[PDB]
């Protein structure tokens, strides 16, 4: 990604926010792949350690090797709105030109925390 | 009116066995309420008034089976 | 073809505006293999032909059986490997042009 | 006796006929909420296709329990 | 006495025969839920398909329900 | 009077027979539904299949309803 | 007449059959519109391989028509 | 009033045909519940919740078939 | 009379014993149109597992049969 | 006479309430082993859940057989 | 006489007990041709599993053919 | 008395119905134990010995059907 934070050392507990609903890799989990869709993401260490991060695309590739692995563009802390407001109504009204541009920027602004 | 007592007592149990299909029914509501929530569980508070709803159109079912039931035990 | 890409460090969003442009012109190939540069402690350059699998590859595997995709998009794999390995291709390869 | 025998058994018997009602309804709901729960967007339009998806079901159910009222009050 | 009996016992019987067109109107309409939270675009197309998936299916369970007419008169 | 009784309570009982067919005339519609939401472009082939799923589906229901009316006035 | 009653009501019994006839035919073709939808270019051999899957179950629905006409002449 | 008290006991065997709804009902329930904790740890004492009111309600049909098997058989 | 007339009524019970081959051998066909069209590799394979499928599937429907046609 | 016919074979109609036991515990295991194979790293929880599950599914046809039992014993 | 006659009919109504191996053979396969399609290079040990569950779904349809013989030929 | 042996003859057949459950109840256990073990074909052990825990007590609700069978006839 822009940014690299993970390395594949030890296992770990994380949760995923998939196109088929939001899910939960933990150990050997099965290698079930399937995108992700913009939302918010959990991440906590062992002893429970509270981290967040974000997603806004991508897999997460899942081979026996107790290892998840997950790719995406936009990966920081959740700590890292007028304008989006006008944007999001600009993206509500929408002429013949093609809107499938107006819609997809709404769906990532669905998290909002 | 022997065999009318005996009438109102196997149609009876005959008017039990339409429960079957509330019994199955509320199930498979609230299996897809599991796995639905399951997936997106952001839609929690949304398909929980939905799961309460199509239960009670399958449970008014069998309540349709046991009024029958229970009528042929204490009325005509 | 393009002209204007190196001149300062390629972004992603720049992959997208011409793997995009591959699929656009026809589908054609299952046999896509992209060439570019290695580099080892920045000594000199070095000429591969790597290759980037295809959907109608990617499914027909002989070992594929244990993933388990949810019967979702495969053909999004392909376009999602493919527009990286071109991000991987100019990062290693403008490694080896410094 | 015999007359009001079969006024009794076969009105007990209508309602075996009320399960495909009772699993009928929850199937429409199950994929209602098993449809919504993957695209939350087109749940108003999904619920005018359920709601008549139930009422269908449920009619033919009404037939089964409309035979059950008619041999003890006709 | 021993006739009309039968006619009234088959009466209900002839209800049980409901069930299919109750689990079967809620498998099209679950179907419809189930494939049009998969595809938008597919509304207007098979929700022609699914009028006519569930009145055959219903329309079955009618010749139950007429035969259950059929005996009530003659 | 005891033969007729036994036409009049088979004949409700060979409406059962039917049920199959208000469940699989779903499941035509169930797949089909499911088979043009898989690709929309595939709706001219396979509703050919459909109607002719249908109408094999739907040829025993007659055979349930042929017996019924064979008991009634044949 | 007992004899006549009871040939009558077994034949109204051996037509229930058909309910596996019925949903036997119908799961068929839930394989077939549902396999040609995932891979339409395998159409000519799913077709042959469903016209089997009907027919053994309609014999099974054949058998059950068959011992109710016993019952009826 | 031999047949009366025959028929008592023929309707009772006919009134627990009804718990096979309850049987097979609880079943599905719990399907979803290991379907569901198996793709989704994190909803486990959420699901858990709704796993409870799943059988209840399935089972309550159950209890009706059973209570008139018993009305059949002591009264 | 009462032994001739439950030789018929037990016949078309024993007629219901079909009804599981209906379900069942679909199913063996559902199953196989499924497991080729997510591999049109393995036709010939179980294809050859189908049949076994049915065969042992259909058997029971004829002893199904025979009960009926030893009250007959 | 006539009463001891219908205890018999209400008594064999009692245990057709057995189906919805022998359906529902294989519902809830093969759940149980298609939960543990998509995550076998929950087998402690879901054999907590399975076995929880069961014993529900079973006194279904429990009581079908409480039942069967009870007729051909009882006054 | 009357006891021949219920002798026929439960011969019948012992064959019902038959659908649950026609339907039980089927969904062992469906497994096995899901099992291959999944992962063909488990043909050798699924296949052996698959007559397992065969043979044992199998082994109690002999019960509801063998009580229906009981009433027609040993009794 | 005849009456009685009748009734107990059609009890008996009415109670191998009884079956069903278990004949398809061991086959849907099979059709989750192939599916698993085809699924994540990495654990085999582990899923075997739920495969037979289910179809054990999935049988047993057919052996009780098989229980009341046998005390309809020589009971």
């Amino acid at each position: 990604l822009t940014q690299s934070i993970y390395n594949q050392k030890e296992v770990t507990q994380v949760n995923i926010p998939s196109t088929a609903g939001e899910l939960g890799i933990l150990a050997n989990h099965v290698p079930t792949i399937q995108q992700l869709k913009p939302g918010v993401v959990e991440v906590i260490e062992t002893n429970g350690e509270t981290k967040s991060y974000f997603i806004s695309g991508g897999f997460a590739t899942v081979q026996p090797d107790s290892e998840l692995s997950v790719n995406s563009i936009e990966a920081f802390q959740a700590e890292d709105k007028s304008l989006t407001a006008e944007a999001q109504k600009n993206a509500q009204s929408a002429d013949e030109a093609v809107a499938a541009e107006a819609e997809i920027e709404l769906e990532v602004l669905e998290a909002l925390a | 009116m022997q065999l009318v007592l005996a009438g109102k007592y196997i149609g009876a149990g005959l008017a039990s066995i339409g429960l079957v299909g509330a019994g199955i029914g509320i199930a498979i509501v609230f299996a897809a309420l599991i796995n639905g929530v399951s997936r997106n569980p952001a839609l929690k508070g949304q398909l929980f008034t939905y799961s309460i709803l199509g239960f009670a159109l399958s449970e008014a079912t069998g309540l349709f089976a046991l009024m029958i039931a229970f009528l042929l035990l204490y009325a005509v | 073809s393009f002209g204007g890409t190196g001149k300062e460090a390629p972004t992603f969003e720049e992959a997208a505006h011409i793997a995009d442009e591959i699929l656009a012109l026809d589908t054609q190939y299952d046999d896509i293999e992209i060439v570019y540069n290695k580099v080892l402690s920045g000594i000199s350059f070095e000429p591969i032909m790597k290759e980037s699998y295809s959907a109608k590859a990617i499914e027909d595997a002989p070992k594929f059986g244990q993933y388990e995709l949810e019967d979702d998009v495969v053909k999004n794999l392909a376009d999602f490997s493919l527009a990286n390995t071109i991000y991987a291709a100019m990062a290693e390869g403008h490694a080896a042009e410094i």
